[PDB]
């Protein structure tokens, strides 16, 4: 029951460069192979590089390899992969895993998607969505969330602290004028709602901020 | 470097039929000590890979009996029989045996399910967003299939294009349905400058579009 811990995310400058961090707790760590690996969007993802805590050792992809550096702590456990120069062509989400034995990668980081810009980070507005003033009880109600205009990715979203995951769309951010926007939708049944509590909550790491929204009845 | 060719790009299929995804290597990728590296992952949106079979036929512990491997030389084949609701996503071949190592490109299976009309509900700007000087009119139409659906924003009876911002969530790993978020931007005074909106859903389920409105003033 190994676990390799990553951060969700993070932004950088271009001409800059970062450390991303990966934990590999649960035991060995000394005995396996960490690697790095790149992917952007959905497409296949790229290998970086790898290295070996035990006895020390690198190997990187010819692509990245005045571009990243792999380093190690043993007393904590963590491998760390350097980036340099970044440019916005290194915006994408990068996953660290293991390979050892009969098969490679058999577990792996949350991955930390990571935002080359030089924007300017903006907090999200959010808005509770409640249904039309004095339309029709249904045996369902769907509530809302909009959050407008943030930078850079991600916000994470819940509803109830986490509590009520089921009945839930979460929709893919779209950015439009430089600004990503998002919403959610929760359907429960008129009974749950307005009679029980129900509230948005948005966490925007970037900006540092967490915002609650309950939503009641125009 | 290894160039690992995976086919279809789009794999769309039926609850219970058979899926059959190929991948073919630019070059023999048997390792040295004979044993060929060849890997197939499925990784959801949002979440890191999993790695379904090993060893070009072996399957990973957990993973159920209908997913096998098979091949040799430069082509190798994932299938997938009685396909099941979670089995979608994006499946990624990989050979482990020359570095660097490399995936293929991709191959998204679609699960077919039975047609399905969307839930739809409109939302009229909330009180703190108007305060702000904005107005976004919000419509979800939720859990449909196929995916193809279209929506149409009328203001006062006449159709509005600009200022529509439309979302898409994932195939959902449960129902195989889809959603739909389509939000219409405008100030506030353009808001108060009109009284009923509309969101008009067009999917195949329906020859009629199913139509959502409300009247600004109204309650
Ligand atoms: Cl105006």
């Amino acid at each position: 029951q190994v676990q390799l811990q990553q951060s969700g995310s993070e932004m950088a400058r271009p001409g800059a460069s970062v450390k991303l961090p990966c934990k590999a707790s649960g035991d060995t760590f000394t005995s396996y192979w960490m690697h790095w690996v790149k992917q952007r969007h959905g497409h296949g993802p790229e290998w970086i590089g790898n290295i070996y805590p035990g006895s020390g050792g690198t190997n990187y992809a010819e692509k990245f390899k005045n571009k990243v550096t792999l380093t190690v702590d043993r007393s904590s456990r963590t491998v760390y992969m350097h980036l340099s120069r970044l440019t916005s062509e290194d915006s994408a989400v990068y996953y660290c895993t293991r390979s050892g034995g009969p098969y490679f990668f058999d577990y792996w980081g949350q991955g930390t998607s990571l935002t080359v810009s030089s924007a300017k980070t903006t907090a999200p507005s959010v808005y509770p969505l409640a249904p039309v003033c004095g339309d029709t009880t249904g045996s369902s109600v769907t509530l809302g969330c909009l959050v407008k205009g943030y930078f850079p990715e991600p916000v994470t979203l819940t509803w109830n602290s986490g509590s009520l995951s089921s009945g839930v769309h979460t929709f893919p951010a779209v950015l439009q004028s430089d600004l990503y926007t998002l919403s959610s939708s929760v359907t429960v049944t008129s009974s749950t709602w307005p009679s029980q509590s129900i509230t948005c909550n948005v966490a925007h790491p970037a900006s540092s901020t967490k915002v609650d929204k309950k939503i009641e009845p125009r | 470097d290894i160039l690992m060719t995976q086919t279809p790009l789009s794999l769309p299929v039926s609850l219970g039929d058979q899926a059959s995804i190929s991948c073919r290597s630019s070059q023999n990728i048997v390792h040295n000590n004979g044993i060929t590296y060849l890997e197939w992952y499925l990784q959801r949106p949002g979440q890191s890979p999993k790695l379904l079979i090993y060893k070009v036929s072996d399957r990973f512990s957990g993973v159920p009996d209908r997913f096998s491997g098979s091949g040799s030389g430069t082509d190798f084949t994932l299938k997938i029989s009685r396909v099941e609701a979670e089995d979608l996503g994006i499946y990624y071949c990989f050979q482990g045996s020359h570095i660097p190592p490399t995936f293929g490109g991709g191959t998204k299976l679609e699960i077919k399910r039975a047609d399905a009309a969307p839930t739809v509900s409109i939302f009229p700007p909330s009180s703190e967003q108007l305060t702000s000087g904005g107005a976004s009119v919000v419509c979800f139409l939720n859990n449909f299939y196929p995916r193809d659906i279209n929506v149409k924003w009328k203001i006062d009876g006449s159709e509005r294009q600009n200022g529509v911002l439309n979302s898409w969530t994932d195939q959902d790993s449960k129902d195989s349905t889809y959603s739909m978020s389509s939000t219409l931007t405008l100030t506030k005074d353009e808001y108060e400058r009109h009284n009923s909106y509309t969101c008009e859903a067009t999917h195949k389920t329906s020859t009629s579009p199913i139509v959502k409105s409300f009247n600004r003033n109204e309650c």
